[PDB]
RNA sequence: AUUCCGUUAACGAACGAGACCUCAGCCUGCUAACUAGCUAUGCGGAGGUAUCCCUUCGCGGCCAGCUUCUUAGAGGGACUACG
């Protein structure tokens, strides 16, 4: 809900739920996208989007808890990304 | 020679599944349950005549 | 006042589709059902059952969707899903006539005031007018006609201007001039398909109900709609009381009666199985008695319930 | 008591016929309340589902089991006639209702215990097991008809006479019946292989 | 067994999606509707699709069904989910913070924030 | 058609159905229902035909299911 | 049933399976039958009280009626529909 509202008000695109592998690399996929920026709620649960973005020159922003992995995180925002 | 009523069927038993293992409750004593191996079709609610009730059934397989 | 259960009739074995009552207030009544049969009843107030099946007719090859009694009462006309209409003689249980020409299922059948013209509604989006002989004089299948199933068709009681009001599944109720068989007025105020149409005995009101669950009343003189009455459930039948001046609607939840003077629900009738002693259970058709002192309701459980004043 | 106008062969009545074995009561159809029939010929579908054949009349099951060995396969009118004559002879000899005699013979002929083969790889090892009531009834019928058939073979005695004698000697545990001896042997083997 | 193949499931899902307004819970009416609004080469396939569509409608009446996107259901969910309470569920009047958070704020210089009280 | 047993069964079924229909069409429906219930409670085949038919035989055997004897040596 | 539900660095597809087609099983509902039948009638034979009545057989009616029985075209019917 937070990401949906953020996309609604800022004007960006939101993807809530499971991320389809190859969305950033499979150019023939129907859901193929070429974002200029990626925002993620949790690096740990959003590992697949981060790994895919690492293959397409896509900068990343993520809310990182104390135990979040920082790999392929360009701008990490230190915050509790588990409580609603 | 006692009479017991089948309360539930545990399943087929033996190498070829020839016998079925069931839990039977004695009619004379309603608080005693025993394990028996049965040959031939059998379902819940059936009554068997046990020529001897001392033995406990074990999986044939 | 209030309506209470009087008894049950348990001859049919499938959904009851329609009920017909004699004008002379005779004991006999005729009801259709999905069991492909028409049952002629012999009502008996005394005894364990309010009525018993005097005779059964099984000429039709598919579900019988409608049945109407003639003014004389010795003839009955009923339509079926086989797209064929046949007149019934209530003297020996033998078909008296057959009407052919409808390509798809027939849903509505009505008798003219003079019992000299027959109007039927079919799923082929067409309305045809037949005489007693068995020839369709005219067929309404032009652009003016509806674009979906013609669920219900009724005859205007007012003999001064012969007119027919027909519903459909395209959210439109149309009025056709009988004299020239041309469009007289078109009504469009529904959001969901309308599957029932009623006409007041005087001939000044028309109640339309369907999926939307709202009953819309229209004036026959000009077609202007008066007001809307909610039901909260899909509407299946609509009938006007002969003298009490009421409006009873058959809905999936239950049968509710409205008073047109006050617009308030006169009474809500819910069927309870314990009192008498498929889970989806509701009234599919209803019809008032000749004198209006009794209401007959058909249900999906193949049972007919009788409500008395 | 339950009264039924239906009479087997229009000669025998199902009234006063009661099964006296709780174990196999539910798998015998020989009572006035359990759909009595006029003849043991009913051309029904009893193999559609498990346990359905228990609803077939016991007399019909005996008739069916009398059609064994190829030369007699499908010859049901002859088997029905044989059953009718055997019932007449039973009534003559014992003065009881033939249906009751048949029921008692079935009850007394069914084995209660058996030894089932166990293990594998060419090993002769057996373990005693119980017999279900339906299998007990089936074995009783098979043993009775087998005894009658073996008695009738190469003997001037008719098949009906042999069947009647077998049923009479099985209704009471006379041990002169082939079925009784076979059941005793089976139970002895089961006891030995406990 | 009786397991509807991919064809029947897809046809029922698409038909319900496109014509949910006219759908009913009666098999015969559903099969008539399918005959009207779809081309099915075989009568048996039409009957199977009608039955599965009736089953899907019965499931939908209870609540949402995965794989079927009805416009009214989504609109109603959005309307219900765009509402807000009269009072926000964030109380800034009283905030219970451990001592460590107190040193945190003191280092930040925010030692006078209203509503911040030690346990 | 048929044989000696099939003809008898068909005759009895026809008698039952004819009586039921005659009572339905020229006698009170109540009595027709009573006789129909009495007939059905005894045997359902008295009014409903048995659908069993002979299974066609398949090549490779004498019967519908029976196959020719197989030998390996 | 690699049939489906789902899980998911896979997403979309193409074959096989299924669908399909033939035969059989239900239709007192439709069309039509002197190269298929039924019903009643007219006449005739036989029997029974021998006229009239009853039972059973044989022969005609393309202007006696009809399609239950037979044939074969169109359709309906089952979808696990309902508990
Ligand atoms: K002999
Ligand atoms: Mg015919």
């Amino acid at each position: 809900r937070a990401v949906l509202k953020f996309a609604q008000y800022t004007g960006a695109n939101a993807i809530a739920g499971r991320h389809t592998p190859g969305t950033f690399t499979n150019q023939l996929q129907t859901s193929y996208s070429e974002p200029r920026l990626l925002i993620l709620t949790d690096p740990r649960t959003d590992h697949q989007p981060i790994k895919e973005a690492a293959l397409g020159n896509i900068p990343t922003i993520a809310f990182c808890d104390t135990d979040s992995p920082m790999r392929y995180v360009d701008i990490g925002i230190p915050a509790n990304n588990k409580g609603k | 020679t006692k009479h017991a009523i089948v309360v539930k069927v545990m399943g087929r038993t033996g190498s070829r599944g020839q016998v079925t293992q069931v839990r039977v409750k004695f009619l004379d004593d309603q608080n005693r349950f025993i394990m028996r191996n049965v040959k031939g079709p059998v379902r819940e609610g059936d009554v068997l005549t046990l020529l001897e009730s001392e033995r406990e059934a074990r999986r044939l397989r | 006042e209030s309506l209470v259960l009087r008894g049950t009739m348990k001859a049919h074995t499938d959904w009851v589709t329609a009920i017909a009552t004699p004008i002379d207030n005779s004991d006999m009544i005729v009801t259709s059902s999905r069991d492909k049969s028409l049952i002629v009843w012999s009502l008996t107030k005394d005894g364990p059952q309010y009525g018993v099946p005097r005779r059964r007719l099984t000429g039709h090859g598919h579900f019988v969707q409608d049945v109407v009694l003639s003014s004389d009462g010795m003839f009955a006309l009923s339509g079926s899903w086989d797209g064929e209409l046949r007149l019934w003689d209530l003297q020996a249980g033998t078909t008296a006539r057959r009407f052919v020409g409808h390509t798809k299922d027939v849903l509505s059948v009505a008798f003219s005031v003079d019992n000299r013209q027959i109007v039927s509604a079919s799923r082929d989006k067409t309305i045809k007018l037949w005489n007693t002989l068995g020839e369709c004089k005219y067929t309404i299948q032009e652009g003016d006609s509806h674009s979906d199933w013609v669920s219900c068709v009724r005859f205007s009681p007012n003999t001064l201007q012969p007119t027919i009001v027909s519903g459909s599944w395209d959210r439109t109720v149309k009025i056709w001039n009988l004299t020239n068989c041309k469009l007289r007025s078109t009504l469009a105020g529904h959001a969901g398909y309308v599957n029932t149409v009623a006409v007041s005995p005087d001939g000044s009101l028309c109640a339309s109900g369907g999926k939307d669950g709202t009953i819309l009343l229209w004036d026959l003189a000009e077609g202007k709609k008066l007001y809307s009455l909610d039901a909260g459930s899909i509407i299946h039948a609509l009938c006007f009381s002969p003298n009490r001046y009421w409006l009873c609607a058959a809905t999936e939840t239950s049968i509710k009666i409205w008073d047109l003077e006050s617009k308030s629900i006169v009474v809500d009738l819910k069927v309870d199985l314990k009192q008498e002693s498929n889970k989806i259970m509701y009234c599919t058709c209803l019809s008032w008695s000749a004198d209006g002192s009794t209401l007959f309701s058909g249900y999906t459980d193949g049972l007919i319930r009788v409500w008395g004043i | 008591k339950v009264h039924s106008d239906v009479m087997l062969f229009n000669r025998w009545t199902y009234d006063d016929v009661q099964i006296n074995d709780i174990s196999v009561e539910d798998y015998i159809t020989a009572t006035a309340s359990k759909h009595p029939v006029y003849m043991p010929h009913t051309a029904g579908r009893y193999q559609a589902k498990r346990f359905r054949k228990a609803q077939c009349p016991i007399v019909e099951r005996l008739t069916n089991s009398l059609m064994m060995h190829g030369r007699n396969n499908g010859k049901k009118l002859m088997a029905v006639r044989i059953i009718k004559h055997a019932m007449e002879i039973i009534h003559l000899l014992t003065d009881q209702n033939p249906i009751q005699v048949i029921v008692d013979a079935v009850i007394n002929s069914g084995p209660r215990e058996d030894a089932t083969r166990i293990g594998s790889a060419g090993v002769v090892r057996r373990q005693a097991v119980d017999i279900s009531p339906l299998r007990r009834v089936n074995q009783a019928i098979y043993l009775l008809t087998t005894g009658a058939r073996e008695s009738a073979f190469r003997n001037i005695k008719t098949i009906a006479e042999c069947l009647a004698d077998e049923l009479i000697n099985a209704a009471k545990g006379s041990s002169n019946s082939y079925a009784i001896k076979k059941k005793d042997e089976i139970e002895r083997v089961a006891k030995a292989n406990r | 067994g009786r397991v509807r193949t991919k064809t029947v499931k897809k046809s029922s899902r698409q038909v319900i999606e496109r014509y949910y307004s006219k759908m009913t819970l009666d098999f015969h009416t559903n099969k008539k509707i399918l005959e009207e609004v779809a081309i099915i080469p075989s009568k048996r396939l039409r009957n199977k699709i009608a039955g599965f569509s009736t089953h899907l409608m019965k499931r939908i009446q209870k609540g949402p069904v995965r794989g079927i996107s009805l416009k009214l259901q989504e609109e109603e969910r959005e309307r219900r989910m765009d509402f807000v309470p009269d009072e926000s569920a964030i109380q800034t009047d009283r905030i219970e913070v451990d001592k460590e958070t107190i040193d945190l704020l003191a280092s930040l210089g925010m030692s006078e924030l209203p509503g911040v009280v030690l346990k | 058609g048929g044989g000696h047993t099939s003809q008898i069964y068909a005759i009895r079924q026809s008698i039952a159905k004819a009586l039921v229909a005659f009572y339905q069409k020229y006698v009170d429906e109540q009595q027709k229902k009573e006789i129909k219930d009495i007939l059905v409670r005894y045997d359902r085949t008295l009014l409903v035909a048995d659908p069993r038919r002979c299974e066609p035989k398949k090549f490779g055997g004498r019967g519908a299911r029976a196959r020719f004897q197989k030998s390996y040596r």
